[PDB]
């Protein structure tokens, strides 16, 4: 099954949930983890 | 290390033994890739090679590479006042006379 | 400033002994393809010792009248001329003249410079530290020089290694332009104990002196070694020195300096013997390490022994130990290469190394006498 | 005549089986001595080989540089609007006022400071 | 048979149809305990690294 | 490449490893070790039966790799001349890395020895810190290591002349002769009068002679795996890359010990 | 079970490069947001987002340095471009030690967990990127936070060492039938030279950090001056790793640029052998100069003089490479594809960043620039504008050959321009702030330093937009990537020469100097069955 | 001296050492500007002449004279730079007769100053501690995060030798205008010197990281005349 | 004649290295005679006027 | 797993490469214990046959279309790297000849064909 969508760990075509959801969640989680740590350590030290 | 008179013998020999169009274009592409502009004798061999292989576009594009290789416009017109019997005998028309 | 004078003299000694070893990876090979002799190359590496030993008596007289700075600048000029001659020289006479001039240049940058440091620092305690720091790069020169010459000889031409040194010398000379009766040596080379102490260093370093000219030729013939590799084989010894003088400098105070010297002689003798039985460049790593380590032990043990012997049996001056060591080193370097051709043309390279190793081993038992000197 | 005349406006829409028949008809028409070729054939032979189609098209057309320019501007107008929002809602301390930075100037004038190029703490 | 089973296990590991770490009839005793204890070790370092982010000590 | 039936065998001398689960398992074991060690030193665990389990899992993971690296050389038959050379180069590039952790420790000993601080009265091994006599058990260890270096060379010269009883005996004596080193150097830590925390001297002494301990337990394990893999007829007279790997590890350790005996016990 | 035996239990080198890429993007997004958080607190004087916490600003800076020196540049530049490309360029099927490749991948995800748990188990680990001894003790940082960041520099170290051994042992004995070690492409030389430095430098860092851990937890007094130790020792044992480190991040970039300049300027590299010796010299002279980071600690005047001289010599080898790249671009034809724009933006910005290094190597001038934002502006031009640009160029160069899918040129150009403008607006004013005297690692600053801090916080929001557009470019590459090869002639690896006819070009299209661009669109899982031949 | 709002260049100097630093920096910038202009011009030429060019010179790949010219020319610049650097490194220092000594001990988040002279028979040595004035307690016009309650006061035209040590962690004594940046490690004594040529107030900030409130540790040095120094010293 | 052209790129290289250095020396001789020297002059004239006040 | 080979004429696969066994009480030799692609090398070097060739390609003659240089391949393609007729003159251009088309080397012009084995 060698071809253009064979060497990627994830499926991109012929998919139930459209690929935009998995693509967006990846970047959202990546850019939201550094804010969760700040929230935790701000709420652990009295600050809002 | 190679002189003008050895350049202009080696490339004449190369042009008199091309057998296909790929080879004519290969030898033409590695001729216009030095610091020496090809002599009027070498280009006289290039056009005969293009006539043996039966190609017209390559014979028009040779004259269009000279005007980019040469430095001024007087040199280009000095190449065309001596390669005029070869053109009017083979039938080659420059690009500025076709307007393609 | 005092610190700038120390910098000047340190860099002068470093450049002088750096140019004495970049020659080694190069000239033995350069004068080996022009032909396409042993004594000839052996004497090319021995003009420096003779010239320096003959010029030491008169540089002092020169430095008495004119003073310190002008003789120092003369070492500049002579060494720059020598490096330029080595830069462009394919005739054996020119290289021999360059090595001959190097001796005068080196002797002028040592007798005058050390005196300048002595004059500036008159404390009798800071003098020891300053003189020690200045003489430390003297050994670094033959640690940073052999590899550089071989690498730039393989990668680039002959003149590339020999013009960098000229540029550095010129920087040193520009900085120089910007900045500006004890018991005699003769008598101190009369009492037997200091004679033994000096002979220890002489016979210890004769091995490296003989290895310097002869080793590249044997390596090229029996080894098919490349141009760069000639430097690398000499790396393990020099690095070994920097180890041996750090550990066995304090250890000899509690193990007995005499015992340290006696053991070092045996170790260096065995290391010298093991060299002829090498077939690959990896085989040279061990014997070179041994020779460097043993020479480090012998120096670090014997030299303070000379200081103590001189200041007990006689009355002493600061340059007394330095003068003794200069005469020892120069005599060894004169003798070694000079006898190298004679003892390597009639008989093979293994034989000369075996003779020197047996000589070192047999000189080892004499170190018992220095224990409990009168 | 019609098959070769005006191939600059039709060449790329033809399939790849009507393109190998024009080339296979100009390769048996070039074996004849030239000066027997019509001008349309001469121009078509030049265009088919050395012409601005296929592998010889520009990387950037005139309608792509405008797109890139107006894409960069619309990316610098978003960052500006995000930065202004984080700029109105600032914590401005008591010191960042002109009536306070004119008081510090009197001090720095009395204790002569920046005798060269200048002292001035006024930035409102 | 004799101590040279080498010419009998060389005909077994070739022509096996199973992965080489689970072909011999002894890999059970190595692979069941190991995978069993690995899942407890990894489930104890994830219970104490979430119980520590909340400040709970022992 | 013009041999008759050549397509039926591989056309290059290199090993295409089958898919294995060990890299993931070792990584998960190291994760648990790291987090459990970083917590147990600061509360948050209490019971020390988790750290021990993590260490056991790591060691079992290496053992289970090495099983599959032995079934591919003795049974399946994939170590040509090229693969063996690659394995040798790799092992040398790990021994070199293990030698450069000792250089850091030696430079941490010469950065404190030469330049002793004001707080400690300027003297090596300082007042109140009685050193270990280097004419006692730390000579017996050096004689033992030199002997072990010579007993393994009688094991490699008996597998080339085809003596089985004479390659098993040498390995046995060598393995019994590195256990005595560990015993002597564990009887010299229980008979010492200075701990890790009483100076900068007892903290570098037990960090260059404590890493050597860990490196000498590994020799016992390697030599046991080399005696047991010879008892079961796994080594030929020209294809034995476990003996050669174990011999170049013994010699490096001996040379390193000769620099921890003249720089740590004698120098000072 | 076919999924698990290919993407968890793996042996293939090109299946691990993709996982490195997907990990690098994640760990470069985290660090970028942590940089935005710093750059939103350093906008106007006062306490703006992090309400008053001066901790949680140092934690963010430490996690921004670690996440994006050890988790973004190294994995991308050594794993995604080393693992995938080196075996193909030298002609090898797979690497010599495949299971070591898998372990080198899998030690990283468990190294991110420890670092992220070092920011939630207590106030955090705000020791700076360089974990200096007397602050990283048990009197200021009392908790399992510094330990859990030290264990993130051990797993990464093991991964890097195991990868380096594989790289050195694969390029020595796994070459093709006629490929000697003088015909190798320049990228292979870059990986070999970085892999030698990794072997020679990592153990010192391991020793130093382990000794710090022992001092914290077992009371050893290595770096306590009340038992006979000196903190300065740590600095030595760190910076011996510190300076080789900063070259490990840049040597793999150099090779990439060479390839780009050799393709879009249809000319071979001027003096390839010279470039090999230049990389070797840069690597060798990166071990002998490590104390220019510490001139204010109280060194002698004869050690400053040596380290001033030994640092300026590195300029000579790098000048050779810069001038050789200009010489190789000079005579030839240049087409401005998206890799070549990044190649041009690396030849100018790296020079601007490295010329500030010769102003900081002097011991006399480092009294005015040490612990100052001049250093920050220095290393951002060589890290953010030199190494990240090389990574982007490598992605846009080799993505079509890996995936078989093409990318929109217009969007890539927009992204390039936004990165260029934002990075040049964010880091340049740091030079002015440094000259006027602004120290490092300060959350709040005096009122005088406000203005440039407001211009340097406007560029960060222009670079984050570039990152988002990069995400959308990947989306258009994966979705409808097959139909993006006819929009522009950027798809072509090389245009026709002057006299080469289009018909002849279409038959003979790929003219290359490496085996990379002759392979299939996605390379076959087993690429080389019968060995390749070289003359 | 105080920072200015939109600064581009150094602060104003008050000591010979800072003047030497400025002069050496401006000397190096000469050659750096030369090299940057050269590289930029060649890139401009490449873009302007050789963009989408028909002729490709694929045989100019070796060079021999040009390769020796970019290996020797950059070396000459390095020697030219290295000369003044070594002269400045070895020349400017406290060669003769230091005249006053101030011990600056850096505690966690304040400074402690002792004046080693001015000692009575019973140990009456003058000493004080410098803290930061918080924002709430600032008076009209005082500078935020730089103004201290007690300021170091020294005479003009007198050598001042600072001995820097620390009690907790690694700090850094830094006053930019005077050209002083020395480190303060917990078990060693470091030293710097300064000669101040004009009267005024000179502000500075800590450099090395020390923890939470590393942003609040200012240094303030006044250079009063000798009479005012005598009057100051006779009240403390 | 006009049909013998031999070397053209070498002259271009020589002209393009002899103009990238004239520009550099011009843009570096403005940093040392228009940005640096007047600053030193202003600094010195400040000090030769702060001393005359003290002398008076 | 089947009949054992005695030379490389009787090796039809990996079923012919198991071998006899050693005898109890001796160090076994490589002709008595070796199986896979290791015993194939032994069986080849004991006759002179090098199973894994390391000969670079022909750089003695150029190649025309009538008389092309014949590269031997067990696949439909093989990667060929050309450096010239004097064998290091031309720089390196990589080529992929197949069973349907011949490589041609855009600088020197050497043509390459496959002999499919
Ligand atoms: C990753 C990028 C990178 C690279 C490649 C380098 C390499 C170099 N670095 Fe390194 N450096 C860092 C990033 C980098 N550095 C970082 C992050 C730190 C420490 C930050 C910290 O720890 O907090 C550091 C440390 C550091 C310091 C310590 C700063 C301090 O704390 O005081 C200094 C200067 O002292 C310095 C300068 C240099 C120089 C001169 C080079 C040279 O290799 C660059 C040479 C480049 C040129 C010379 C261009 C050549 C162009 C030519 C046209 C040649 C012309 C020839 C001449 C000018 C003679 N670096
Ligand atoms: C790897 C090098 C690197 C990178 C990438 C960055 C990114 C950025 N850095 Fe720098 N920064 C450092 C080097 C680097 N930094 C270091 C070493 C420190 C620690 C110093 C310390 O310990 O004190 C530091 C800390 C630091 C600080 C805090 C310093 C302090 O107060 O002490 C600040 C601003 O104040 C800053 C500026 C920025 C900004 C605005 C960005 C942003 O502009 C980010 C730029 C955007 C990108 C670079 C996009 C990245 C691309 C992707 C994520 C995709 C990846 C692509 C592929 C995988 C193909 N950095
Ligand atoms: Cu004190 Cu910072
Ligand atoms: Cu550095
Ligand atoms: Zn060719």
């Amino acid at each position: 099954d060698v071809g253009p969508y064979s060497n990627l760990p994830f499926k991109v075509k012929n998919r139930r949930v459209p690929y935009a959801v998995p693509h967006f969640l990846f970047f959202a989680i990546g850019m939201g983890i550094p804010f969760f740590a700040c929230y935790v350590q701000l709420k652990r030290s009295g600050s809002i | 290390e190679e002189t003008y008179e050895e350049f202009s013998q080696r490339y004449e020999k190369e042009f008199d033994e091309a057998y296909d169009l790929f080879e004519v274009q290969r030898v033409l592409n590695n001729c216009f890739s030095y610091d020496i502009v090809p002599s009027p004798a070498v280009i006289g061999k290039a056009l005969n090679a293009c006539r043996r292989v039966n190609d017209y576009a390559t014979a028009v594009r040779v004259f269009e590479g000279l005007k980019h290789k040469v430095e001024t416009k007087e040199q280009y017109d000095a190449y065309l006042e001596e390669l005029k019997d070869v053109r009017e005998e083979l039938g080659i028309d420059l690009k500025e006379e076709l307007f393609p | 400033s005092r610190k700038l004078i120390l910098f000047i003299v340190f860099l002068a000694l470093l450049l002088d002994n750096m140019l004495l070893t970049v020659v080694v990876p190069i000239i033995p090979s350069y004068l080996y393809s022009i032909k396409h002799e042993n004594v000839q190359v052996g004497l090319l590496f021995a003009s420096k010792a003779t010239v320096q030993l003959i010029t030491n008596p008169f540089i002092g007289l020169l430095t008495n009248r004119i003073g310190y700075p002008i003789p120092i600048f003369a070492g500049f000029c002579i060494m720059f001329v020598s490096t330029i001659m080595f830069a462009f020289s394919s005739s054996y006479a020119f290289l021999l003249i360059a090595r001959s001039l190097q001796g005068i240049g080196s002797s002028c940058s040592s007798v005058a410079g050390m005196g300048m440091l002595a004059s500036v620092y008159t404390d009798d305690e800071e003098r020891g530290n300053v003189m020690g720091i200045a003489l430390g790069g003297l050994a670094m020169g033959v640690l940073v020089g052999p590899p550089f010459g071989s690498v730039l000889y393989e990668f680039v031409g002959k003149t590339a290694p020999f013009l960098v040194l000229a540029a550095l010398v010129l920087l040193d000379g520009a900085i120089q332009l910007f900045v500006l009766k004890g018991t005699p040596l003769t008598t101190l080379l009369k009492d037997p104990y200091i004679l033994i102490a000096a002979g220890s260093i002489c016979f210890a370093n004769m091995g490296i002196a003989m290895l310097e000219p002869a080793l590249p030729i044997w390596m090229m013939e029996t080894m098919c070694s490349r141009k760069w590799q000639l430097g690398v084989a000499f790396l393990p010894a020099s690095i070994s020195y920097l180890i041996g003088t750090n550990i066995f400098g304090i250890l000899a105070h509690k193990m007995g300096r005499w015992l340290c010297a006696l053991l070092g002689m045996i170790i260096v003798g065995v290391s010298i013997l093991c060299i002829p039985f090498a077939k690959n460049i990896y085989g040279l790593i061990a014997p070179n390490f041994g020779v460097g380590f043993a020479i480090g032990m012998v120096d670090s043990s014997m030299m303070p022994i000379m200081g103590y012997l001189v200041d007990l049996r006689h009355v002493s001056v600061y340059g007394s130990v330095y003068a003794i060591a200069d005469v020892a080193f120069c005599m060894g370097y004169a003798i070694g290469p000079s006898a190298g051709g004679a003892i390597a043309k009639a008989i093979g390279f293994p034989w000369l190394m075996t003779i020197i190793g047996i000589i070192d081993i047999l000189f080892a038992p004499l170190c018992f006498f220095l224990r409990s000197p009168p | 005549n019609a098959t070769v005349t005006n191939l600059e406006k039709r060449w790329e829409d033809l399939p790849e089986t009507d393109q190998k028949d024009i080339i296979s008809q100009l390769s048996e028409r070039q074996k004849l001595p030239w000066k027997d070729l019509t001008l349309s054939e001469k121009k078509a032979a030049w265009y088919i080989s050395f012409g601005e189609w296929g592998p010889r098209r520009p990387v950037h057309t005139k309608e792509d540089k405008l797109y890139i320019f107006w894409g960069t501007v619309i990316g610098i107008v978003i960052s500006a609007t995000i930065f202004g929002a984080f700029r109105y809602n600032r914590n401005v301390p008591k010191t960042m006022n002109r009536e306070w930075q004119a008081a510090s100037d009197e001090y720095l004038k009395s204790k002569n400071a920046e005798p060269f190029t200048g002292y001035s703490q006024i930035q409102s | 048979t004799a101590t040279e089973k080498i010419i009998e296990l060389q005909k077994f590991y070739q022509s096996t149809n199973k992965p080489i770490y689970a072909a011999h009839p002894r890999s059970k005793y190595y692979l069941i305990p190991y995978f069993g204890l690995l899942g407890v070790s990894v489930a104890a370092t994830l219970f104490y690294t979430g119980r520590a982010c909340f400040g709970i000590k022992d | 490449m013009r041999i008759q039936n050549r397509e039926n065998l591989q056309l290059f001398p290199f090993h295409l490893v089958t898919n294995s689960p060990w890299p993931l398992t070792t990584s998960l074991a190291l994760m648990s070790l790291a987090l459990t060690l970083g917590l147990t030193m600061h509360g948050y665990i209490g019971n020390h039966l988790w750290l021990f389990l993590a260490i056991s899992l790591v060691l079992s993971s290496i053992f289970l790799w090495v099983r599959d690296v032995v079934i591919e050389g003795t049974y399946l038959g994939d170590h040509t001349i090229a693969v063996r050379k690659g394995l040798n180069i790799g092992f040398m590039l790990f021994v070199l890395s293990e030698i450069l952790i000792f250089a850091a420790l030696f430079w941490s000993y010469f950065h404190s020895a030469m330049g002793p601080t004001i707080e400690i009265g300027c003297q090596w091994p300082p007042v109140g810190i009685t050193s270990i006599k280097p004419t006692e058990l730390p000579l017996l260890n050096t004689i033992i290591l030199l002997a072990s270096g010579a007993t393994v060379t009688w094991a490699h010269h008996s597998i080339l002349y085809k003596d089985r009883q004479g390659t098993l005996v040498g390995l046995f004596i060598t393995t019994l002769l590195i256990i005595l080193f560990v015993g002597c150097q564990v009887l010299e830590y229980t008979w010492a009068t200075f701990t890790i925390a009483d100076s900068v001297f007892g903290s570098i002494f037990y960090a260059g002679t404590g890493l050597h301990f860990i490196h000498m337990v590994m020799l016992i394990v390697m030599l046991a795996i080399c005696y047991a893999r010879m008892y079961f007829y796994h080594f030929t007279s020209n294809h034995h890359l476990g003996l050669e790997t174990t011999i170049l590890y013994l010699h490096v350790l001996d040379i390193i010990w000769l620099f921890l005996y003249i720089v740590f016990y004698w120098w000072g | 079970m076919n999924y698990i035996n290919r993407w968890l239990f793996s042996t293939n080198a090109k299946d691990i490069a993709v996982l490195y890429f997907i990990f690098a993007l994640f760990c470069g997004l985290l660090g970028s947001i942590m940089s935005l958080i710093l750059r939103l607190e350093l906008s106007a004087p006062g306490n703006q987002i992090l309400m008053g916490n001066h901790q949680l600003f140092n934690v963010v800076a430490t996690a921004h340095a670690v996440l994006m020196v050890f988790f973004l540049v190294m994995p991308a530049a050594i794993g995604f471009f080393g693992n995938y490309l080196l075996p193909l360029m030298i002609g090898a099927s797979d690497m010599s030690f495949a299971r070591l490749n898998n372990i080198s991948f899998w030690l990283l995800p468990p190294a991110l967990v420890s670092l992220l748990a070092s920011a939630l188990i207590e106030n955090g680990a705000g020791t700076g990127w360089t974990v200096y001894p007397p602050l990283a003790g048990v009197q200021s940082h009392s908790g399992p936070s510094v330990d859990l960041a030290i264990f993130a520099l051990h797993l990464t170290s093991i991964s890097s060492l195991l990868g380096a051994i594989n790289f050195i042992t694969t390029t020595l004995n796994m070459r093709t039938i006629g490929m000697t070690m003088s015909k190798l492409p320049l990228f292979v030389w870059a990986v070999v030279f970085t892999s030698i430095l990794l072997l020679l430098s990592l153990p010192v860092l391991s020793a130093g950090v382990t000794l710090l851990l022992l001092d914290r937890n077992f009371n050893t007094s290595f770096f306590e001056p009340a038992g006979g130790g000196d903190p300065i020792l740590y600095q030595h044992l760190f910076w011996f790793f510190g300076h080789p480190e900063v070259y490990i991040l840049i040597i793999p970039g150099f090779g990439i640029i060479s390839h780009i300049v050799s393709t879009y300027s249809k000319k071979p590299v001027f003096g390839a052998i010279g470039m090999v010796y230049a990389m070797g010299s840069i690597g060798f002279l990166g071990l002998l100069v490590w104390s220019h980071h510490m001139y204010t600690v109280g060194l002698d005047v004869d050690s400053r003089a040596y380290f001033t001289s030994a640092t300026m010599v590195i300029a000579v080898p790098t000048g050779i490479k810069i001038f050789s790249w200009l010489a190789t671009l000079y005579g030839g034809s240049i087409r401005y594809t998206t890799p070549m724009l990044y190649a041009f933006a690396f030849l100018f910005l790296f020079t601007v960043g490295g010329l500030s290094g010769v102003v900081l190597s002097n011991a006399s001038l480092d009294i005015a620039f040490h612990d100052t934002y001049y250093v920050i502006g220095h290393f951002h031009y060589v890290l953010s504008l030199g190494a990240v640009f090389s990574l982007f160029a490598g992605y846009y160069y080799w993505s079509p050959l890996i995936t078989g899918l093409y990318y929109n040129n217009n969007l890539a150009n927009i992204q390039f321009w936004l990165l260029f403008i934002g990075t040049n607006v964010t880091f340049f004013p740091m030079h002015f702030l440094g000259l006027n005297g602004m120290p490092r690692r300060i959350p709040d600053y005096p009122d005088a330093f406000a203005g440039w801090n407001a211009i340097s916080s406007f560029g960060s929001l222009i670079s984050i937009i570039s990152v988002i557009l990069f995400a959308y470019v990947i989306y258009d590459q994966l979705v409808n990537g097959l139909t993006n090869k006819q929009l522009s002639t950027n798809s072509l690896f090389k245009n026709p020469d002057f006299i080469e006819s289009n018909i002849i070009f279409n038959d003979n299209s790929i003219k290359s100097s490496s085996i990379d661009f002759l392979l299939t669109s996605p390379p076959l899982p087993h690429t080389f069955n019968t060995p390749a031949i070289q003359s | 001296d105080v920072p200015t709002p939109w600064g581009i260049f150094f602060q104003d100097s008050a000591t010979p050492n800072m003047e030497g630093i400025i002069e050496l920096h401006n000397n190096i910038m000469f050659y750096l500007v030369l090299i940057l202009t050269f590289v930029s011009y060649i890139l401009y030429t490449i873009i302007y002449n050789y963009s989408n060019a028909t002729i490709v010179h694929k045989y100019m790949n070796h060079g021999q004279l040009i390769e020796i010219v970019w290996t020797t020319l950059p070396a000459v610049i390095l020697l030219i730079i290295a000369f003044p650097s070594f002269i400045l490194l070895y020349l400017c220092d406290e060669v003769i007769s230091p005249a006053m000594t101030i011990k600056a001990i850096g505690l966690q988040w304040y400074w402690k100053y002792e004046y080693s002279d001015f000692i009575n028979d019973d140990g009456e040595i003058v000493e004080f501690e410098s803290y930061v004035i918080p924002e709430e307690l600032l008076e009209d016009g005082q500078l935020r995060l730089l103004d201290v309650d007690a300021s170091v006061v020294v005479p003009v035209d007198t050598h001042i030798r600072f001995i820097v040590s620390s009690a907790d962690v690694i700090h850094d004594f830094c006053v930019p205008a005077l050209g002083v940046k020395v480190d303060a490690s917990p078990g060693r004594l470091n030293q710097t010197s300064a000669l101040i040529q004009r009267e005024g107030v000179y502000y500075g900030q800590c450099s090395e990281l020390c923890g939470v409130m590393h942003s609040a540790m200012p240094i303030k040095i006044e250079a009063v005349s000798l009479y005012e120094f005598i009057n100051w010293l006779d009240e403390q | 004649s006009l049909t013998r052209i031999q070397g053209s790129v070498k002259r271009r290289i020589l002209t393009d290295i002899s103009v990238g250095l004239t520009l550099g020396f011009g843009f570096a001789s403005y940093w040392w005679w228009g940005v640096h020297k007047p600053t030193v002059a202003h600094r010195e004239n400040y000090y030769i006027e702060l001393a005359k006040k003290k002398k008076a | 797993q089947f009949k054992t080979a005695t030379s490389i004429a009787e090796v039809e696969g990996l079923e012919n490469l198991v071998g006899p066994g050693a005898k109890t009480g001796t160090v076994p030799t490589d002709l008595e214990q070796a199986t896979g692609l290791e015993r194939y090398e032994l069986l080849g070097k004991l006759e002179g046959i090098e199973v894994f060739d390391e000969t670079p390609l022909e750089a003695v003659r150029k190649g025309t279309m009538k008389d092309p240089i014949l590269i031997d391949s067990y696949d439909d393609y093989r990667y060929v790297g050309c450096t010239g007729v004097p064998a290091d003159s031309h720089n390196i251009e990589w080529l992929k000849p197949t069973t349907e088309k011949n490589a041609r080397c855009w600088e020197c012009g050497s043509v390459y064909k496959l002999n499919f084995l």
